[PDB]
């Protein structure tokens, strides 16, 4: 069970951001459950084995290759050179991401999402895993500082034994 | 345009293509107004010219999810296509096939852009009689005339050297070295040698790869000459 929230500029209204929750069991390659979010609405949506199975295939495009194009997408896994563009067109409910590639565009993915009448529960929710995951790190970075110090400390002295063992 | 990539296309050296354990020889010239192919396998000649209505069409039909302006395609085209021809041994990517319709050739080629699947398909018809004779028959008729002349001048080079060497044999010393002595040239000896021993090996065609990569400067010059 992972999930991860990023950040996306619509090119419909690209003044405010949105954030999309893409959460997986084990791969994307499985299927994935997303969820597009704008702070007052939020739509969501599914991808199962056959659908990715079944765009692959009409994209004519090896399953690993369209696995990490996609993780690279969504993830935010932005690379040295390269830019993802996504749109929603909200009347038809239609959301889909094309790789611009410097004036030719190659689209990526498409699906079409339905509108949660409850928003709050998602924006809820998202809000509670973020904090539950951001005290989870302070605890770890707390801990790994404090066993760091701890390290330093006995490296130190015994850096002074050594040095009073090589004198005498 | 129509008359711009002609003149593009005749100026520009033939290129070898390896494609599924067959070969040809491509010219090939782009332009934002579209493209001229001539491809060639020694016994037939198929020629394509395309605009910008028929490459934009031919593009959405194989490329289902690829939009892009047509002169983007073309120079992504030219990019994926000009390097290759020009140097062979060039890192795989472009993958070529050839299917011979009873009338025409469909040429597919299929490459990868930043990693996504690029398809384009070049459906060329036998080239018209003028046209094969302009781009192979007359120019070749030139590059034989013109070697015949380089021939004849050298022949002539060396009855002078031949003259100067009996000039020096007649009055001079001996040789330093022995094993250097050469004999008088004879250009029918010449000739009769060269034609009994080695024409067999020196006119061997085979799939034309030494007709590319050997005198293809004497071509482009006989071509730009022709067309002036």
């Amino acid at each position: 069970m992972e999930r991860k929230i990023s950040r996306i500029h619509l090119v419909s209204e690209p003044s405010i951001t949105h954030f999309l929750q893409v959460s997986w069991e084990k791969t994307l390659e499985s299927g994935f459950v997303i969820t597009l979010t704008d702070g007052h609405s939020a739509w969501t949506g599914t991808v199962s084995e056959s659908e990715i199975s079944q765009e692959a295939d009409d994209m004519a495009m090896e399953k690993g290759k369209y696995v990490g194009e996609l993780r690279k997408a969504l993830l935010s896994g932005a690379g040295p050179a390269d830019v993802y563009t996504f749109n929603f067109s909200k009347e038809s409910c239609y959301f889909f991401f094309e790789k611009n590639l410097k004036d030719v565009s190659f689209r990526l993915g498409s699906f079409n999402l339905e509108k949660v009448e409850n928003p709050a529960e998602v924006i809820r929710e998202l809000i509670c895993y973020c904090l539950d995951t951001i005290a989870e790190n302070q605890a770890k970075n707390e801990h790994l500082q404090k066993e760091n110090e701890r390290l330093l400390r006995d490296w130190n002295d015994v850096q002074g034994r050594f040095e009073k063992c090589v004198s005498a | 345009v129509m008359e711009e990539l002609e003149q593009g296309l005749l100026m520009q050296p033939w290129a070898w293509l390896q494609l599924a354990e067959n070969s040809l020889l491509a010219k090939v010239f782009i332009t934002k107004q579209g493209y001229a192919l001539l491809v060639s396998d020694l016994q037939q000649v198929w020629h394509e010219q395309v605009d910008t209505s028929v490459v934009s069409q031919r593009a959405k039909e194989l490329n289902k999810r690829l939009t892009a302006p047509p002169a983007a395609f073309l120079c992504h085209l030219d990019n994926l296509l000009r390097p290759l021809l020009k140097d062979a041994a060039h890192p795989s990517e472009a993958t070529f096939s050839c299917d011979c319709v009873a009338d025409a050739l469909i040429l597919r080629v299929r490459s990868e852009l930043s990693g996504l699947p690029f398809y384009w398909n070049f459906h060329c018809m036998l080239a018209s009689p003028s046209l094969v004779s302009q781009h192979l028959i007359r120019p070749l008729m030139g590059m034989s005339l013109a070697l015949q002349c380089q021939v004849r001048e050298l022949a002539t080079l060396l009855h002078m050297k031949d003259l100067e060497i009996q000039d020096y044999q007649e009055s001079g010393a001996t040789l330093i070295r022995d094993r250097l002595k050469t004999e008088p040239f004879e250009e029918n000896s010449f000739l009769e040698q060269f034609m009994i021993e080695k024409l067999p090996e020196a006119c061997s065609i085979g799939d034309g790869k030494p007709f590319v990569m050997n005198l293809q400067d004497l071509y482009m010059a006989v071509t730009t000459q022709e067309v002036q």
